[PDB]
């Protein structure tokens, strides 16, 4: 979809999960353990917050067109993923069970019209789909929603 | 030196609870893509100059 | 649309160039220069530098020869006198190189034919500057500049 | 299989030797300088061991399927190696005088099945035939075979 977009975090030779580059913001989930893959992301003044498990800085001027855009009117319907499709329902995204598994938390989600809404944390398993517990992006919040009995990626 | 100890203590505590406070309602809007930071809290919390 | 874009002239050679939009000319502020046409260049100009935008009122013969303006920004492609710019994410981005430090007036269509931004400077950055502009929200005009952007 | 089964071990740049995920231990030649490739089996205890020059350990048990069977029999015959292939006769490994050249002394010997026989260390030409400076297992005991006037490759 778009390559140059997700970058790989690593813990002793380990990805651990990715750091997305979105609206103007580099981020990554916080609870996500290791250093940026790439050097001339590492060196800058990451931000954390546990209520919300998204550490962020600003992605770099020089660097600044690798950039997904990003929404947040996230209409009920079918959105796309790293792995197949993603589906918005109640204000809970479903996907096929087991798709995504723990050591990748950090991939985005996109829309239909390729534009980020939401950045995958964890998982849920109730039955034929995993609920993913996801932070996205309001008008001007920044909202965790993690299902009951949800499991850290 | 006890007193002024105390009151030391009181003031340090009192101002790291402030900018605690400054933190806990800022940091959920420097996380967003969007930094809209409505001139409200602008104004009642010193606003990090989000940088379109 | 060649009849509402008035250059700016400074030694002989233009610097930049004055729009007109709305029922103001408008200038970035920045430039230095003369407006070229005279009967336009003795009007009182009121500056801002906060906002690097200097305005002032059209005369009344030649409002005919300004153009429509908008201030609604759905996201998508405009125009330009250099190609095409694109409204993303509130910025603006046009290819690299595309604009030229010195033409630092020049405004920014609508599909619609209608200004929508008035160019002031750009802020390189890879196959995509940046442009900082100065755009007219519903009642405030507004600088959006990105960091490092230089003065064109 | 056994064309990604031995990590080569890195020094500065150059590749000095390669490390080999043998049986349930992942060996190594106990002179070659460098720091592991992979980095994983770099950060696992390493006892060392000069009289042998065979410095090993215990395999992270992620990774246990990538590693090759071993044997002690060694019948007089033709053994496989990564640069061609080794003759033993003689209590001797004997190569094409000139294959292989110094830096890649890590390397393991299979056999026609293919299991583990040895792990060779350096050679020694006499002749048309180098003989190589090989680590063995006997039922029980590693066991250095070295003959005289051996380099280290």
């Amino acid at each position: 979809i778009e390559n140059d977009c997700i970058f790989e975090v690593k813990h002793e030779g380990k990805v651990t999960g990715y750091a997305c580059l979105v609206g103007d913001k580099v981020m990554k989930p916080a609870h996500v353990k290791g250093v940026i893959d790439n050097a001339d992301l590492a060196k800058l003044a990451f931000k954390k917050s546990s209520k919300y498990d998204l550490e962020c800085a600003q992605i770099p001027v020089h660097m600044r067109s690798d950039a997904s855009k990003y929404t947040h009117e996230k209409p009920e319907g079918h959105y796309n993923w790293h792995h197949g499709a993603v589906q918005y329902s109640g204000g809970r995204f479903t996907i096929p069970t087991g798709a995504g598994k723990p050591g990748d938390s950090g991939r985005p989600i996109f829309d239909n019209k390729g534009r980020v809404v939401a950045i995958v944390l964890g998982g849920a398993n109730e039955g034929s789909r995993t609920a993913l517990s996801v932070v996205t992006w309001n008008k001007d919040m920044v909202t965790r929603v993690t299902p009951e009995g949800s499991e850290e990626w | 030196v006890g007193m002024s100890l105390l009151a030391l203590i009181s003031i340090f505590a009192s101002c790291y609870m402030l900018v605690a406070a400054r933190s806990k309602c800022l940091t959920p809007y420097a996380l967003t893509p969007g930094a809209a930071v409505p001139w409200t809290l602008g104004i009642l919390c010193c606003a990090p100059r989000a940088h379109a």
